[PDB]
Order: structure tokens, then C-alpha cells, then sequence
């Protein structure tokens, strides 16, 4: 069987960055030439692997993470970076072995009045560990008085919505990002090239 | 109540070092976005640095590497270490709590940092004598020119405060030499030019200079 | 956890030479590529040299190629920058940082600096 | 970088006017916009966030509209405490975290008043030190838009003059202006006619006060 990269890259709607989706890739044959031979990607950066040699390699574990972020935050999807996305939404490891793929989605994820369905975690007390997902909706305590589910001063909802409109600049325009994680261990392979 | 109290600013030479402190009450520094904003004399506002609740620090390009933002939870105080200071950094520095899309809601009173681009120089007071070209009928204008002083401020009074009506002490201007200049003028009756003693009292605290100059007519 | 400390800077004359050193700790030194960066007053931080974890591959900016030599000792935890034939345009604060090398579907080694910085060392050429 | 601009720079209005100040963005920023109010000597106060939402404790007369490249701050009925400088702030930006606009100052409208122009020749004491400064004074005028053009032997002078304008007076809401042209003793002696030409909305034609060196 062919690996289900179409169901990840060509999904009608992507997940929010705070609740980034992970699709496990196993027991299939992956033709990565469908990705690196395309001109529809604005970002295609592979760490520890060469994009042209992917079809000549076998992997024990492969994961595909997908989410939507702003154009100015694609840089944060990289090892050693800092920011709202890297610290509180999606953290890449320092020893990352994989590829980060992004493409502009203004014609799909931006609405005339503003698409407010895509969310990012704004308030958090600690930085995320690598490959960690936090989907909590608990009210964030900015002071010393507990919130107890009531929003107000020093008591804020942790998730804020992106304002995606077609008039937004490239930095504020939505970008769909797919992160591929490759694990090469001393174990039988599960994903191989044709 | 909620309040941010700032301190730690003064005058310092280029290449000097200073530390700003923003003590906080009513909010927890370690759990909030805390930002520094500076306002140059006569200019707008500019972001300086921000520290996240998770510890990540971000700086403006003009201050990255020289300025260091930090916090101490035991004292609930936000800090801004400023090293290798240049003439660009003279401004009133504001500490504020950032709420991102919700804006900067809590601000501190501000702290003035004046980097000593020029040496602390006292002012030279020169008379602006009343004349026919300064006479408006029954009222005449006279004053003093307070030139080439650093730093601010200078206090100018007239007749030890006995003359207040018609006194206009203009805002200071920074000349190309790096020294400030100022003028204080007063409109007085033209018939009093021969009977009333008009003296400007200029005090410059940083240079410990007190000059009283009698402005004489003609 | 990562700690980077630069040293060796000072006042140097045009045509002179300075050796910079960067002591590193808090991570596996040989597993990460390292690079030297510099920021002059008024200009953005600029990349100088890039060296792999093993030290077998080194890359330099055009402004310093043929003048600056980037090296590392993995037995110690020190990164070195040998600067020769210095010019006044080299006056800046020099920083060392970890970096991640990435490849594109048609390009080669490209460098991204980790956003963790030390104090740096001052080099003044005059 | 996204550039934030504000129009106008100085706004004159009376108590009870509907005042609209516009903030413009070089690129679309959706609703990432905030409005602030600053008074002289006072730290900025937040008024509006998300370009439309009013901060708690702010009077309902303040309103915000617009999303994208054009934003407006609207005050339905201007109050005496609303006379201050207002800034717009782009939110969640890159590379800087946020960027502030140039600002707009709101001041009290008042009947047009012409300035009383006075010229002051340099003193002998300053001359003996080797520098000559000539001062032109504009007193109790409105509006604040007054130009002073220094003329040396009918040659318009630029680059060697500086100006200073007072704040609106507490009693009559008028401004005062002082212009200082600084020359050296050697260059001062090289010319005779020193003039200060002033145009103002209260003057139908420019008024020139002048003196000859040595009077
Ligand atoms: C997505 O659809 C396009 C158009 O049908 C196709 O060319 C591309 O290969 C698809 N992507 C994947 C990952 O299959």
C-alpha cells in the first residue's frame, strides 16, 4: 500500500496548532517525490536527512504532524527556536531528524470577515517539552487570586483565535505546516521507499 | 492594589551600565508577559524587550546583546540590565504587563535614563533686552537666553517669583553640540522699564550653578 | 541548561590578528553544529562561520573567507575563531551559538542559529 | 516591517465634538490593533484592544472601528479630560513584538488669534564670547501652526535655527513660540539685515520684524 500522505497534505481542514494532529505512518511504501518535486511548498527544510534521498531510505517510525499557524511563525517550527508557538503550542527537539513543510493557505483558511476557528495557546506557565500537546481549557491565573472558571482580571482563557482575512499581509496570512518525524533505530523497518 | 513601581534610572556616560527595576503588586511577574517600552524626548513609543512566563526573552534589534531582561519571583520585580549605553537609549523607560491581543493594560510611572552624551555643563545666561522692536505699545517684552547646558532640568523664575503673569518659559531644545538651550520671556509695561527691576533667576541643580541676570532696557 | 561563554576579544589594529574562544557546556558538544556570529552597533547580527559537529565541514561568509578560520576541539568543549588581516569593518561583538543545518529539495547545507546567546566578546579594530 | 501611520498629527476640537483619529497599516493586520491615551508626564493608558473592544474602566464615548489596513478611534463627545496624545499599536507583530504609531495630539479649539512678534538682537556679553544668537518671539497666538523664516540680508536661512513652542495656556488656550538663529561672531559681522518673517492664519500677509546690525 501507498503511504497516506494525501490524507494529511490534502485534508480539507487542518488542526489548530494547540491541538496539532499526528498521523502515524506505518506498513506502507512512501514516494516522497510527490512532495519534493512540487513547487507548491514555500518551506521545505529537512534536518538530518536529504530531501532527494528520502525515497532511498527506510525508517522504523514515521509520524506526520499537521497544524495551521501564521506566516511569521513558520520560522519557529525548527530546532532551537523560541516564541509563542515553539514554547506553548508545538516544540521541535534540538536533535530533530525529519522535515518541515509549509505552504500558504490564504485561499482556503482566510475568510472575508475573518476565520476565527484556528486557535493558538496564548497563556501558559511553562514551555512545552518536545512533541508535547496541551489541549487544556483551564482559565490561566496571572495573579494570586484563583479564577475558578470565571474570566476577568488576571484570569484569562488560555486560547486565542487567529484573525485570518484575505487582506492580511503575508506575515498574518495562514500557513499550513506538516512536520515529518523520521526515527532510524536498530529495529525492523516499517516505512520504506519503492 | 495593582501597581508597577519603577526605579534605577539616572545619568550615565556612553558605555556605562544601569539596572532598571519594576516592582509589581496585584499581579505575578513570573506568570505574565512583561515588557519594557521607552519614549524618547519628543518622540513616540517603542518596544524594548519582553520576558515570557516560561522564561523566553526577546529583544529589539537595537538592544539585542546589550540589554538583558530578567525577573526575581522572590521579590516580584522585573529587571532590565542596560550595558554599552549609547545616545540612542536616552528615553523614559516604561515597564508594563503585556496581554498580547488584549494589549498593555498595566503600566509603571516610568524612569528617565539620560545617557551622558555631553558632559554636565552649567548654563550661560544672556539678556534679551527690551527695545522698540520688542515694544507692543503699553506692554514690552524681555527675557533671558539660557544656552549650552546639560543635562535637564533648569528652573527659571522672575523677580524671585514676584512676577508670574506674562512669563513664558519655553521648552528646552537640544542643539547640535549636544547641549540644551532655553528661553524665558515676560511681557511687562513699557512705562515700568525705568522703575522696576527685572531679574531672571536661573538654577541648574546638576551643575550647582545659580545665576541671576538683570535684563536692562535699551 | 546550555551555557556559552566567549573570550579572547580586545583592541586590535588593521592587519592584526585575534583568536576568539567559546567555552560550551550543558549539551553534547560533538552532536551539534556550531557557528560564530557578530553584531556591529547599528546593524543586524550577521553569520561568520559554520562548522559541523565533527569539524569536517566548515563554511564562511564571503566578507571573512580567506581571513577567518573556524575550528573546534571536541575533546575540550571550546570553539575557536582565528581572525587574520583584520579591518575596521570587523569591529563588533562576536557571539557563538548552536545551529541546525537543514537541506532543501534543490539546495545544500543552510544554517539556522539556536536562539540562545551568551554575552559575547568585544573586538575593536582601529 | 509593517509601518503604522496616524492621521492627523495635531487635531483641534472643542468640548462635545465627535473626534475621529485614523491609524493606517502598511499591510493587513486584521484586528491586531490597540489604542492608547497619553497625557504629558503620564504613563500611557489603554483604551481599546482588538481594534474594537473597549477596555474596562474606559468611558463608552471611546469607540474603535476598522480591520485590516485602516482603523479609526472615535470619541462621540469630547470631554475636557480627553485632550491628550493618542497612539495606535499593532499587536502580535514580527520582528518587534508590537509597533506603536506616530501619535495624534488633541487640543482645544479657540478663536484665531494673531501673534505679537518681537525680535531680540544678541547681547554684547554673548558677542564677547564669540557667538551671536538672535531670538524671535511669537506670543499668545492660535492656531499653533505658525512659521518663522529667518532672513539674513534677504537670504532665507536654514539649518542654523531652532524653535520651541509652549503648551496650550491654562487661561486663554493660546500658544507661544520662540525661534533662535545661532551664528558665530565672524559670520554675524559679515551681514547687516537680520529679519524674522512670520506667517499665521490670523495674519492676512506675512509680518516681518527686522533690525540692522549695529541698529
Ligand atoms: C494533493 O492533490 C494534488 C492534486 O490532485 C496532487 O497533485 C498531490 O500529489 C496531492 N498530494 C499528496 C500528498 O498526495
Amino acid at each position: 500500500n501507498l503511504c497516506p500522505f494525501g490524507e494529511v497534505f490534502n485534508a480539507t481542514r487542518f488542526a489548530s496548532v494547540y491541538a496539532w494532529n499526528r498521523k502515524r505512518i506505518s506498513n506502507c511504501v512512501a514516494d516522497y517525490s510527490v512532495l519534493y518535486n512540487s513547487a507548491s511548498f514555500s518551506t521545505f527544510k529537512c534536518y538530518g536527512v536529504s530531501p532527494t534521498k528520502l525515497n532511498d531510505l527506510c525508517f522504523t517510525n514515521v509520524y506526520a504532524d499537521s497544524f495551521v499557524i501564521r506566516g511569521d511563525e513558520v520560522r519557529q517550527i525548527a530546532p532551537g527556536q523560541t516564541g509563542k508557538i515553539a514554547d506553548y503550542n508545538y516544540k521541535l527537539p534540538d536533535d530533530f531528524t525529519g522535515c518541515v513543510i509549509a505552504w500558504n493557505s490564504n485561499n482556503l483558511d482566510s475568510k472575508v470577515g475573518g476565520n476565527y476557528n484556528y486557535l493558538y495557546r496564548l497563556f501558559r506557565k511553562s514551555n512545552l517539552k518536545p512533541f508535547e500537546r496541551d489541549i487544556s481549557t483551564e482559565i490561566y491565573q496571572a495573579g494570586s487570586t484563583p479564577c475558578n472558571g470565571v474570566e476577568g482580571f488576571n484570569c484569562y482563557f488560555p486560547l486565542q483565535s487567529y484573525g485570518f482575512q484575505p487582506t492580511n499581509g503575508v506575515g498574518y496570512q495562514p500557513y499550513r505546516v506538516v512536520v515529518l518525524s523520521f526515527e532510524l533505530l536498530h529495529a525492523p523497518a516499517t516505512v520504506c521507499g519503492p | 492594589e495593582v501597581q508597577l513601581v519603577e526605579s534605577g534610572g539616572g545619568l550615565i556616560q556612553p558605555g556605562g551600565s544601569l539596572r532598571l527595576s519594576c516592582a509589581a503588586s496585584g499581579l505575578t511577574v513570573s506568570s505574565n508577559y512583561m515588557s519594557w517600552v521607552r519614549q524618547a524626548p519628543g518622540k513616540g513609543l517603542e518596544w524594548v524587550s519582553v520576558i515570557y512566563s516560561g522564561g523566553s526573552t526577546f529583544y529589539a534589534d537595537s538592544v539585542k546583546g546589550r540589554f538583558t531582561i530578567s525577573r526575581d519571583n522572590s521579590k516580584n520585580t522585573l529587571y532590565l540590565q542596560m550595558n554599552s549605553l549609547r545616545a540612542e537609549d536616552t528615553a523614559v523607560y516604561y515597564c508594563a504587563r503585556d496581554l498580547d491581543v488584549y494589549g498593555l493594560d498595566v503600566w509603571g510611572q516610568g524612569t528617565t535614563v539620560t545617557v551622558s552624551s555631553a558632559s554636565t555643563k552649567g548654563p550661560s545666561v544672556f539678556p534679551l533686552a527690551p527695545s522698540s522692536k520688542s515694544t507692543s505699545g503699553g506692554t514690552a517684552a524681555l527675557g533671558c537666553l539660557v544656552k549650552d547646558y546639560f543635562p535637564e532640568p533648569v528652573t527659571v523664575s522672575w523677580n524671585s517669583g514676584a512676577l508670574t503673569s506674562g512669563v513664558h518659559t519655553f521648552p528646552a531644545v537640544l542643539q547640535s553640540s549636544g547641549l540644551y538651550s532655553l528661553s524665558s520671556v515676560v511681557t511687562v509695561p513699557s512705562s515700568s522699564l525705568g522703575t522696576q527691576t527685572y531679574i531672571c533667576n536661573v538654577n541648574h541643580k546638576p551643575s550647582n550653578t545659580k545665576v541671576d541676570k538683570r535684563v536692562e532696557p535699551k | 541548561e546550555v551555557q556559552l561563554q566567549e573570550s579572547g576579544g580586545g583592541l586590535v589594529q588593521p592587519g592584526g590578528s585575534l583568536r576568539l574562544s567559546c567555552a560550551a557546556s550543558g549539551f553534547t558538544f560533538s552532536s551539534y553544529a556550531m557557528g560564530w556570529y557578530r553584531q556591529a552597533p547599528g546593524k543586524e547580527r550577521e553569520w561568520v562561520c559554520a562548522i559541523s559537529g565533527s569539524g569536517g565541514s566548515t563554511y564562511y561568509a564571503d566578507s571573512v573567507k580567506g581571513r577567518f578560520t573556524c575550528s573546534r576541539d571536541n575533546s575540550k568543549n571550546t570553539l575557536y575563531l582565528q581572525m587574520n588581516s583584520l579591518k575596521p569593518e570587523d569591529t563588533a561583538v562576536y557571539y557563538c551559538a548552536r545551529q541546525a543545518w537543514y537541506y532543501s529539495p534543490y539546495g545544500g547545507p543552510e544554517f539556522e542559529a539556536f536562539d540562545y546567546w551568551g554575552q559575547g566578546t568585544q573586538v575593536t579594530v582601529s | 516591517d509593517i509601518v503604522m501611520t496616524q492621521s492627523p498629527s495635531f487635531l483641534s476640537a472643542s468640548v462635545g465634538d465627535r473626534v475621529t483619529i485614523t491609524c493606517r497599516a502598511s499591510q493587513g493586520i486584521s484586528s491586531y490593533l490597540a489604542w492608547y491615551q497619553q497625557k504629558p508626564g503620564k504613563a500611557p493608558k489603554l483604551l481599546i484592544y482588538a481594534a474594537s473592544t473597549l477596555q474596562s474602566g474606559v468611558p463608552s464615548r471611546f469607540s474603535g472601528s476598522g480591520s485590516g489596513t485602516e482603523f479609526t478611534l472615535t470619541i462621540s463627545s469630547l470631554q475636557p479630560e480627553d485632550f491628550a496624545t493618542y497612539y495606535c499599536q499593532q499587536l502580535n507583530s514580527y520582528p518587534p513584538k508590537f509597533t506603536f504609531g506616530p501619535g495624534t495630539k488633541v487640543e482645544i479649539k479657540r478663536t484665531v488669534a494673531a501673534p505679537s512678534v518681537f525680535i531680540f538682537p544678541p547681547s554684547d556679553e554673548q558677542l564677547k564670547s564669540g557667538t551671536a544668537s538672535v531670538v524671535c518671539l511669537l506670543n499668545n497666538f492660535y492656531p499653533r501652526e505658525a512659521k518663522v523664516q529667518w532672513k539674513v540680508d534677504n537670504a532665507l536661512q536654514s539649518g542654523n535655527s531652532q524653535e520651541s513652542v509652549t503648551e496650550q495656556d491654562s487661561k486663554d488656550s493660546t500658544y507661544s513660540l520662540s525661534s533662535t538663529l545661532t551664528l558665530s561672531k565672524a559670520d554675524y559681522e559679515k551681514h547687516k539685515v537680520y529679519a524674522c518673517e512670520v506667517t499665521h492664519q490670523g495674519l492676512s500677509s506675512p509680518v516681518t520684524k527686522s533690525f540692522n546690525r549695529g541698529e
